[PDB]
């Protein structure tokens, strides 16, 4: 069937620039023509050991917008199934007779990849493991930077705030390092600096990135413009305060903005970027939010159904 | 050739890990669970060399190794060679050059990888980075310099 | 209609051998040829008034694998319906003006007749109430046994471990009380032993009952060796870990096992069945767990659907 | 041991574990670090021998055991015997004697003792029974068959 | 240079009889002419790291009452020192730099022994270890056992509830088992009876003991009416319920008791004893507790005087 | 009329190098001689907002070794006094009319500086207010400091760990700053590095520092190793793995440290210094506890006694 028909979705490095093509193609095939009973009759499991409301609202609403069913958990004090501290696996061994699919949050780095090695034949998508990956949420971003520039390649994109500890921001970086021309732009101040294990990479595949301690620096030269949020725990609080200009966007400093250029940003946003910024036409954080439901689908479509018609 | 000195004497065709660091023959046997078998088996440690000048040194008779065996070692006991002896006459020396995959026996160094607590076994994707080897962890996904991993 | 048809699944003694034999007929029909829309329309009531993941789930997924649709609640801090601290009563009063069945969980044994009560001509199913009774598990287990060992009769059937409190234990046994020629073994230690109350009862319909200290005592003779967890609260630490071998399993232990022979476990395993287990051909206890959902199927199939074809 | 052709040589000044069970030889130098040092060690994992047949054998050399130490070794091979040896002559050859105590080694079964957690060597009194060894923890002062304390 | 100076006090097992006798001996002296300022100038660190309040307030209140100081503090929110991790030795280590002798009760067994490897010179007093002493109160009950008595041989000791987890018992048991004459009743359903370890203590002493069903059988012989709680949160609701009525005392069952006899409860009872057996002059509970005044007076004056003018 | 005489307690910043010298000296004679019924009389309050065990008994302590009297309290699962709502200010008027001096911890910086604005005419003594100040311990770091090398001049001083928000290193470091002939040398991770300014401070005042990766670079030239904890809560998991064995001090990494060389701690240490460092000459951190008791205790004499008789 598709190429990732009854595959897994455990990593954004696991993944081929085809393969990511293949996911947005299909995510706007179903934007556009929908189908609603796709997945109808197929059960599947909304695992969030750790709770994600926003995601798991998402993932949910993409997997009723095919007419799949849905049983799940969140946040359980103690550990969900199993119910006494039994491991993961048993866990995963069970919910696995019982379904067609699972996602699954964990707060543990690697736990989608282990419920994949007993699963059986299960198919699990990873919502999120620790601080490791979090691929459908590179996907939607992908499918909302390449619908909105008409492509990925050769574009100026600059990141800002929490690049250090950011999952997303390293694998956005990660994916568009897979396609050719990329220019990077990354401003967060050097506590919270873009990780070298990355820019070690983009060195490798001979990619073009510069650090900046401001926005208006490139503002100038920018295509998408991604925000991050600066968990506010991850800093003292009065260095904070210094700091906290360095990556806070307002309409104002969007003056010298390009005429195409997309603000983005995972969410939460709240400390980083001004309401203001919200009725400008650049702002596409909610847009975004709203394609992680195309995207979502077209995971689960390929994933649980062999010939993929479109 | 050394123990032809106070004649512990070699044997017959087999596998013998032999110029292994002293200190580091214990692990092996730990680690690899070697003494886990019953073909004749003896240990002999802190010997004689020369720029070693001690070593340890197992004698597994009779029972080969593969090749890539030859390498998980390659971590541990680099400077050092398993003998494909084929009776007395020392004829095949294997070299163990450093594994890409290591599993089982290294430890993730991440206290909130999901590894731990369950029934799995560790591996890593071995790179030698600015030579210091950097090994990765399937599970987490992130990446450790061995001399990190080793400690504990 | 059927036997079942419109009945309360309150007891494993409410309960004959033809409506047992009934029960899992039908769960292997199902099994075999799956009617999705069996209760395409009709809307449940899962109420865990106790947390229970591992049961909500199955029995949601046996919800959802008929086309029905599913409402309910959890562990509610306070009380779930009503609000306040208003009586069960009030609350299944209410719940039954909104469902066509009601499968709840309760701390308190006799929850489940109490709402029988009072469910009007609602269908309600009890998946628990405190350690009184659990139905649906026995049935799976039962359901698990009869197919593989084709038969529920003059069977070798040993049971370790929480002899003393476990419900599912204290149930299986009764219903096994319901066939011929059963012969039990019991392994635990004499302060969790099998109640008088059940060997009173295997004393009566003439049942053969052995006690023994050790697995490896009968691992000879038994066909079906169900384990069970001794919750490490109900012993002092100490004392414990001095009887902790009486009842785990390994795959050593296996050696001399029948070729039949299958171990099943209610699960949680993880203080009792050491993982090596699990790659053995008598492991059972995941495709036990899975048969809970042709075995919930099949209940929810009788009870709500009259003239239930097959 | 008994038995000598193609077999190892003999020491001067260092002790030898001879007549210790099969497999119980490597658990031997595990349990009690002895690996963990400089002095030439030997091993006979899986030899000949006369009633027993295959019995590890360990000669630690320049290294010796005190009439205690020895008994420390007394849940690990009752049989067993210890060689004081010099000149190539066995001064004086000891038996494991039943000790008072054991620590260091052993574990305690009570999950909930202090010991574990913390920073001290655990500990146990001795006292045989009718057909076990009764070891009671000196800090949770509870008591455990030997069969459940060495139990895993 | 008193026996007991600057030494633990950790297990009964490790005070010989007039070590026992030196501290109620001491006692007495203590309630007849108190000794004020004897510990005035020394500060004591009252760590109770499993709140217990009875038990502290007791102790505190001793302390208080030869002049010296306290800090400390209760329950364990955290961890027990480390802000999280903190192992046991290093929060000893350095209290023990404090305070003059440290007095602590703890949730794990051992926790007291490991202590006095770290405090030096300070001498540590268990007021509590998990389940495995309580040596404090016990020096009481003996004291209270003979105050009334005027003896602590040849006596005629009963003891109800729950023996088999009764950490307390085991001790009064064990202390008393160092004396001569007693004669040991047990009255406790099958579920709780005295461990046989204390049984063969016995037998190997030439100590006699004998298993009852009703305090009735035994009530005109008995000395000491010992009554411990039912660890009722670890029992099964209907089970309790029945091993109640059984071994719950009342004023009436008091009709044939001796005239000397005296009824003890460690604290608190609310099942076990009733309301209306506190005016008849057995009751001697609360007298009891008061006597852990001059018991745990004795006991630090003890340790941390040489000599005592009393 | 003593210098620190009714004088608050509240920033290093605001201690004169006299001042910290009557401290460190009265200190010692209350060592040598104490004063047990020096403060007899005098109520203090022990007010920790932010609950401080150690910290909290150890200036406890200190006040009953002068005769204090002592109320207070820990944590404040409330709101910090006003039944929920009520300024520190006001909870601080009322207080400051009971007892002759405030000591307080605080979560928030300036608490201390705020509470002296309100408490009249009495001393306000900080345990502790956030991340501001804690010139409490490091008033006893220093007395620890030249009661083993004679002096606080001339010093060579390694620090290690969590320099840029160890509080207590800015503290000691700022407090040896007024002192001459001092050398620093800074070993933590590009992550944690001492800021710069601190590093400013010293530049400008003709001190000498430099950062180092390893202790074995400096083990030999060292006379006082403070180690600092690594606040673990506040890090990556993968990223406080690695920068640890690197920073984490071993009995043997003391091979080559000087005859007169001491390892300090503020403590608790759990991964930094291993357990088999204790034993060695140099281990000094539970003996720099107990110098907290003198500190504390000088200081208290100090600001409540117009002239000492020491
Ligand atoms: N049947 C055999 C043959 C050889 N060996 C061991 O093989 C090692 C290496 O033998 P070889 O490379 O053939 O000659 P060496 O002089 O030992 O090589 P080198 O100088 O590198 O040690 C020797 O230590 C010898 O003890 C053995 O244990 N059993
Ligand atoms: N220089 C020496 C001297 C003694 N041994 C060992 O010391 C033990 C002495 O036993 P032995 O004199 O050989 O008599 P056996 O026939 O082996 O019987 P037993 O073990 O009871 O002595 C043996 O393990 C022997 O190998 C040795 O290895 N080297
Ligand atoms: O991105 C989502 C939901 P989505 O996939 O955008 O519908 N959730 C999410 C992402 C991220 N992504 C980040 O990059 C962290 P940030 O939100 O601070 O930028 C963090 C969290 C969190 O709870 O820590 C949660
Ligand atoms: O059996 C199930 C779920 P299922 O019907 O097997 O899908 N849950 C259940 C059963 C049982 N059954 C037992 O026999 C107790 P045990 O699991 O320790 O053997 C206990 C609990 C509990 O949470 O205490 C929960
Ligand atoms: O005596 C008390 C009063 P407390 O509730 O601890 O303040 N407690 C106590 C004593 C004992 N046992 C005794 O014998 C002491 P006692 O003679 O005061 O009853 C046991 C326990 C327990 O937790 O198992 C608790
Ligand atoms: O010294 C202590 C013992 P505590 O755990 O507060 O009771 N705590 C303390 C000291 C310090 N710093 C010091 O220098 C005081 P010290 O010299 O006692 O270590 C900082 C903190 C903090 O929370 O950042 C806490
Ligand atoms: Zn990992
Ligand atoms: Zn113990």
């Amino acid at each position: 069937a598709n190429p990732l028909y009854q595959k897994h979705i455990i990593s954004i490095n696991d993944l081929s620039r085809d393969d990511l093509n293949l996911v947005l193609a299909t995510a706007a095939k179903l934007k556009a023509n929908p189908q609603p009973e796709l997945l109808k009759h197929k059960v599947i499991a909304s695992c969030f050991f750790e709770a994600s409301t926003r995601t798991r609202l998402s993932f949910e609403t993409s997997m009723h917008r095919l007419g799949a069913s849905v049983v799940g958990f969140s946040d359980s004090a103690n550990t969900s199934l199993g119910k006494k501290g039994e491991t993961l696996a048993d866990t995963i061994s069970v919910i696995s007779t019982y379904v067609d699919a699972i996602v699954m949050r964990h707060p543990q780095e690697g736990a989608a990849r282990l419920a994949t090695e007993f699963s059986g034949n299960v198919p699990v998508l990873n919502a999120g493991d620790g601080s490791n990956q979090h691929p459908t949420q590179t996907l939607l971003d992908l499918f909302t930077i390449q619908e909105t520039q008409g492509r990925l390649d050769n574009l100026h994109v600059a990141m800002v705030g929490d690049l250090k500890y950011g999952r997303t921001v390293h694998s956005l970086t990660q994916a568009l390092a897979k396609f050719d021309g990329n220019r990077f732009y990354f401003i967060a101040p050097d506590a919270l600096a873009m990780p070298q294990y990355i820019l070690d990479m983009l060195d490798e595949k001979g990619i073009a990135w510069s650090l900046h301690s401001s926005i208006e620096e490139v503002m100038a030269e920018v295509d998408i413009l991604y925000m991050t949020r600066v968990q506010k725990e991850r800093l003292d609080p009065s260095e904070y305060a210094n700091v906290k200009a360095q990556f806070v966007l307002r309409a104002s400093d969007l003056h010298n903005a390009k005429a195409n250029m997309k603000v983005l940003h995972p969410l939460p946003r709240v400390d980083e970027i001004a309401t203001d910024v919200d009725k400008t036409p650049h702002a596409w954080y909610f847009q975004q939010a709203g394609n992680g439901i195309f995207a979502r689908q077209a995971l689960l479509a390929l994933v649980l159904n062999r010939d993929l018609v479109l | 050739t050394h123990d032809n000195k106070l004649q512990v004497e070699a044997i017959k065709r087999g596998t013998v890990i032999d110029h292994i660091p002293a200190q580091i023959g214990f692990k092996l046997l730990s680690l690899f669970k070697l003494t886990e078998t019953d073909q004749r088996i003896t240990i002999g440690l802190n010997l004689p060399s020369g720029e070693m000048g001690r070593k340890d040194l197992i004698k597994i008779e009779n029972t080969f190794l593969s090749e890539d065996q030859v390498d998980q070692l390659a971590l541990y006991a680099p400077q050092a060679t398993v003998n494909r002896i084929d009776n007395y006459e020392v004829v095949g020396k294997s070299r163990p050059s450093l594994p890409e995959r290591i599993d089982n026996v290294l430890v993730c160094p991440n206290s909130n990888c999901i590894s731990h607590a369950e029934p799995v076994s560790s591996s890593f994707a071995v790179r030698k980075r600015a030579n210091d080897i950097a090994l990765k962890c399937k599970y987490c996904e992130k990446e450790f310099s061995h001399n990190v991993v080793l400690a504990n």
